[PDB]
């Protein structure tokens, strides 16, 4: 029917799905637009990650212009990997 | 949970120990089906026989008798160079949590103050520390190569006896896997220790402190900023 | 296209369960095999003390932080720990009377493992085994809550 | 007391692990069975290692006695200048060349390049004739010749000769380790090793090693 | 880890000279084969030495704990007068007899000759009944009785009991050597041994032993 036993490999690990995921999304994620004044969406909150890593135990402020960077960065990072994994065209496309 | 059906010798697991392993190069793997001396059957074989320093079967064994010991030392070496640089940055006095003068603290005020607490071991002698190290370690590694109490010496790579409290050491396919998680994590510990050592030579700050400095400015605070140091002239 | 992940249980589409990477994934399966409630070869007393040590130590917390004695210093820990020990006591009583009600009659007929072989029945599921498990739970839980107080009093940057 | 046999004084004694590697079981001096890495599994390479270790041991023993004698001689009743083995190599540059015994009636070597060239010529000759033989009878044995290098004749009785072999090898190992100690003392404290001896005999525990332990501190 | 057998932890371990004297090969606790003079060759005299060493070991262990406890107790939270074991024997003479625990509600022994006579009577009784047996069952074993002296019942399992024998003998040897140390400290420095402990822990190397090395100088 569907199957008779659960296959113990279901995520077929193709090793260059993740490296192309974040490597092929972050090398164009740090270009530099007019929009930020010459900064990236990977270096402008590198400043932030290190910045509130300085004063360590203080959890950063709940309105601090970098939660936006965290959320909008992962909103694309996860998407590019989840569309990379459907780059298993081994039998479909 | 299903009993991994063994019945045979191979140990495939996912894909780890057979002819089709996972090699090192993604298309330029070892020529002619990987040099003829090593075709699976053991944890940690990936195929770097490029210098070929081990072609005799006894040397293939004796180098691995080094490997597992070396890796296990590096695991505790890594964690034992990580822990108090975190703890001192949180809330705990130590003297100096940096792993250069961690050994020099005996000379400082009164010996070794443990966890910043003046109610503990307080080792004032270096000489007694030397004595206990030599004596107890020479005993223990004599027992490693011979086999004495608390379990006899059967396999010098993996004894697997009353030493293990969990008693996991029964199903052999899951440990065809876990003998390899060992070596993967141990080589991670090896190169983390080279991080400790070469960062120790070049800049002389703690490895945690190197991570903090790097993440404060990843493009500026990295190895290349030390590149003009150590130049003759 | 000739690829499927979700399967019925051990073939057999007519038992009301179906297998998923939530239930029958390998790491999840080995994890829930290694928990103390599924080991079947150990004496139930020891399981009782392991489970009790875990649950008491976790149960102590919320009474400490959120109990009615949480702002008065240095005694907010005492009332919490004492109340948690009380809760563990009541859990021990519940285990005892469950033993008095459940295993009070005949057991079932047969049991096999998933990769079929005839495994024997777990000795936790008899009256004696369950009562011993309850005693182990009481000992472990009280030891755990006492350890929670101990751990509060001597701990580097507790707050 | 049975080095030539299975009952040799093994590398751990009664922690011996009497399952010794089978490619050496007695029959050669110095076989103490301590092969943890096993870099001498091949037999011809093992022979090379026996020859190489013998050469290293004899050279190191010569160097070790050369590191003990001149300092004591200049400390007792003679003068050399810098009897400590550091600037004994630079005694040719200082003022009047290298005067032997600290006496301007002996070698008095002015130019070091002449020592250099003659030393290369003589050393090449002696090492070539060491490998392939030559004078005083052609070399038939690479390990121990038995020709006219023993003018006293101590190599008649075989078992005492084998005991002499084992003593030679043990002395050579000790000499190599001790010269390593000399080199490490040259690095760390950079003073006289027999000055070290006198200072440690005068100061047994107050200046032991770890006053000289914060010198090569990186920063 | 095989004291009961040929593979015991011998007197030099790795320099064991496995040609041990044949009149002891395991089968008794404490047999470490260190017979350099050999004053126990005869077997009945050897048995006498086993009994004698057991008696000495138990007495010395009792004395050693008696030398560690009272000073620490009077240092922590109590007072005895002279808790150091020198004048604890003269605490009966000083002012009010020997008050136990430093408390005038306990033994308060005024006359030492009464302690003397009662001590002789009791010690003669217990030593005679120790040799030939008597109360609590007649003594059938001179070394270890097995009768009602072990009210806990630890002597059921034999190999753990033998390990207890070996631990007892090793503890006794350590106690005898340590009490010799106590006596030598009583002679040379004549101060408190635990005062010695505190002073050496406060002064690890400046007052070690050889400040107290020019005291008994003849002239
Ligand atoms: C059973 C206790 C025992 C202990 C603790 C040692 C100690 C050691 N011996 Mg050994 N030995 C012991 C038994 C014996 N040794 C010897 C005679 C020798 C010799 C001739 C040599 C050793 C060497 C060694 C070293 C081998 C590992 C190493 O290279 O060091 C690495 C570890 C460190 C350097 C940590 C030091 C801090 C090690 C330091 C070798 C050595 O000294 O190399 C350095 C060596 O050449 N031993 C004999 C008489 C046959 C023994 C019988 O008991
Ligand atoms: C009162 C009657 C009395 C009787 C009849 C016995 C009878 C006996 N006792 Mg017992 N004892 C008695 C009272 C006491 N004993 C002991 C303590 C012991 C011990 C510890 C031992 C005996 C033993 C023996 C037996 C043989 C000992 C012997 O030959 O002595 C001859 C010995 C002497 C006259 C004195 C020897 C002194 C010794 C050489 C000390 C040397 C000191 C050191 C060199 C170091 C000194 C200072 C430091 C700082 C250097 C024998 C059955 C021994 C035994 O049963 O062996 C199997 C045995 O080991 N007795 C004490 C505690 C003080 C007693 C108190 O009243
Ligand atoms: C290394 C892990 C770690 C640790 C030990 C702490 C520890 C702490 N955090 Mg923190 N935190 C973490 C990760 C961590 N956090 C992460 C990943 C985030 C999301 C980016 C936060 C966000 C966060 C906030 C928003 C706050 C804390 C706060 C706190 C403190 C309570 C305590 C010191 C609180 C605090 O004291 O900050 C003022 C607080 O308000 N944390
Ligand atoms: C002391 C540690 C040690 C030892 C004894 C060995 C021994 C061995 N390894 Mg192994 N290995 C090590 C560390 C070590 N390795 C580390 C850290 C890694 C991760 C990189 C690996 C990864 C690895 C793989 C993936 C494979 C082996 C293999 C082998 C076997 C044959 C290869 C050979 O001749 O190398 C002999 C090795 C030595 C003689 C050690 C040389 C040490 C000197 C000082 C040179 C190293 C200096 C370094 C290269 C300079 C840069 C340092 C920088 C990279 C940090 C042999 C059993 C093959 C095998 O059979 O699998 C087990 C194989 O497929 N190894
Ligand atoms: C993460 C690294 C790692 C892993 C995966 C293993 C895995 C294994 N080891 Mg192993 N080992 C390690 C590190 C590791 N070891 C280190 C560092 C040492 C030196 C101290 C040893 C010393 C050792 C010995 C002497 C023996 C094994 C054995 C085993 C096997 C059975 C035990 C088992 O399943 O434990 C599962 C392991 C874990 C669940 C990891 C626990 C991690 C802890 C909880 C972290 C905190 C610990 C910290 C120090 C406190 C298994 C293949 C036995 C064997 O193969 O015999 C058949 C055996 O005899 N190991
Ligand atoms: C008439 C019935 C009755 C009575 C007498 C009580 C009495 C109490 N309730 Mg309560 N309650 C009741 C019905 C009742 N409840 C019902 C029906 C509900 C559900 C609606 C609740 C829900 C409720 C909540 C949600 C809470 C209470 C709490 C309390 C305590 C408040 C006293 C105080 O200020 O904290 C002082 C508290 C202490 C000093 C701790 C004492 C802990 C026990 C009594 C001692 C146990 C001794 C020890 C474990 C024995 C050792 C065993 C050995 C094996 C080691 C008090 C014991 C509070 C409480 O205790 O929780 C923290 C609380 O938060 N009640
Ligand atoms: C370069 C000098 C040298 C060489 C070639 C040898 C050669 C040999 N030794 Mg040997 N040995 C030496 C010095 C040397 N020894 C010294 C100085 C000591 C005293 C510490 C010993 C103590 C010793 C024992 C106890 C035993 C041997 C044995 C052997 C034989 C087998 C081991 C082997 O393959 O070694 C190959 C050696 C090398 C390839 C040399 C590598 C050198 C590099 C630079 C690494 C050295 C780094 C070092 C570990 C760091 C600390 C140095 C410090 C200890 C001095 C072989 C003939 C065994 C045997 O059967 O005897 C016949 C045996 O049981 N040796
Ligand atoms: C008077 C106490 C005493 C006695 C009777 C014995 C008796 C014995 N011991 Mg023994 N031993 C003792 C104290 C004693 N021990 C102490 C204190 C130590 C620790 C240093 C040891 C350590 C020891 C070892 C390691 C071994 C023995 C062994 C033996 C047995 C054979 C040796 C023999 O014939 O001894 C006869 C002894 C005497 C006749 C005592 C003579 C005493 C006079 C006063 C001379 C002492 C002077 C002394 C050397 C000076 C320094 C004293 C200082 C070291 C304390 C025998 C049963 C061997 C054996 O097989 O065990 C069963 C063995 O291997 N003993
Ligand atoms: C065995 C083994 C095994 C395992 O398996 C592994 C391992 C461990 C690796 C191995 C080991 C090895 C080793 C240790 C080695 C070492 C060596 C040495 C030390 C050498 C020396 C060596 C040394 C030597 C020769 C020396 C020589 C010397 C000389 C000439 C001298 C000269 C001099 C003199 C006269 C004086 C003057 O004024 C100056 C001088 C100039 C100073
Ligand atoms: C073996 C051998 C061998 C070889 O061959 C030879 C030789 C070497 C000779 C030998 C040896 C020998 C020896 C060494 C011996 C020793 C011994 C001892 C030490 C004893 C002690 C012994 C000791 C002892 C008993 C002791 C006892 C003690 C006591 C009772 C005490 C008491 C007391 C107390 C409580 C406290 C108080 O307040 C006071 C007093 C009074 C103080």
């Amino acid at each position: 029917a569907s199957n008779k036993s659960f296959p113990r490999d279901w995520v077929k690990t193709d090793p260059l799905v993740p490296v192309l995921g974040f490597a092929g999304w972050t090398i164009p994620a740090n270009i530099g637009v007019s929009a930020f004044g010459g900064q990236s969406l990977f270096g402008l909150f590198t400043q932030s990650i290190g910045e509130n890593l300085a004063h360590f135990p203080t959890g950063p402020a709940l309105d601090d212009k970098f939660w936006l960077y965290l959320i909008t960065y992962h909103l694309g990072l996860f998407l590019t990997i989840t569309l990379g994994q459907i780059g298993v065209q081994g039998r479909k496309q | 949970k299903k009993t991994a059906a063994k019945a045979a010798a191979p140990k495939s697991s996912g894909v780890e120990f057979y002819g089709p392993n996972r090699a090192k190069w993604l298309g330029p793997y070892s020529e002619n089906s990987t040099p003829a001396y090593l075709t699976g059957e053991f944890p940690g074989d990936y195929g770097w026989d490029t210098a070929g320093l081990s072609a005799d079967p006894e040397t293939f064994k004796r180098y691995r008798e080094l490997e597992l010991i070396h890796a296990r030392w590096a695991m505790l070496g890594a964690l034992g160079c990580l822990t108090p640089e975190l703890l001192a940055k949180n809330g705990t006095k130590f003297g100096e949590a940096v792993w250069f003068k961690a050994g020099a603290q005996i000379f400082s005020e009164g010996g070794l103050d443990y966890l910043g607490n003046p109610s503990l071991v307080h080792a004032q002698n270096i000489v007694a520390t030397l004595a206990v190290q030599v004596i107890l370690m020479g005993l223990i590694e004599g027992y490693r190569v011979n086999g004495g109490p608390a379990g006899e010496g059967l396999d010098p790579l993996y004894p697997g006896e009353s030493f293990d409290p969990l008693g996991l050491a029964d199903d052999p396919d899951t440990f065809a896997e876990l003998k390899v998680k060992e070596i993967k994590n141990g080589r991670l510990a090896m190169f983390s220790m080279f991080g400790f050592f070469v960062q120790a030579i070049v800049t002389g700050k703690g490895p945690v402190q190197n991570l903090d400095d790097h993440l404060a400015n990843p493009t500026v605070n990295n190895a290349f900023a030390f590149a003009t140091k150590f130049t003759p002239s | 296209k000739k690829a499927q992940v979700i399967s019925p249980v051990n073939g057999d589409p007519f038992v009301g369960m179906l297998e998923t990477p939530v239930t029958s994934a390998p790491i999840v399966a080995t994890y829930l095999s290694n928990l103390p409630a599924y080991r079947t070869g150990v004496a139930p007393v020891l399981r009782g003390v392991e489970i009790g040590l875990a649950h008491g130590f976790l149960l102590a917390g919320p009474f400490i932080k959120l109990g009615p004695l949480r702002n008065v210093p240095e005694t907010a820990e005492i009332a919490g720990s004492l109340s948690a020990a009380g809760l563990v006591l009541i859990l021990a009583l519940c285990l005892s009377i469950y033993g008095s009600a459940q295993f009070q009659s005949t057991p079932s007929i047969g049991v096999k493992t998933l990769s079929g072989r005839s495994v024997a029945r777990d000795p936790l599921f008899s009256a004696d085994g369950w009562s011993e498990f309850a005693a182990g739970f009481l000992v472990g839980g009280e030891a755990g809550v006492a350890w929670a107080y101990v751990c509060t009093q001597i701990l580097p940057y507790y707050s």
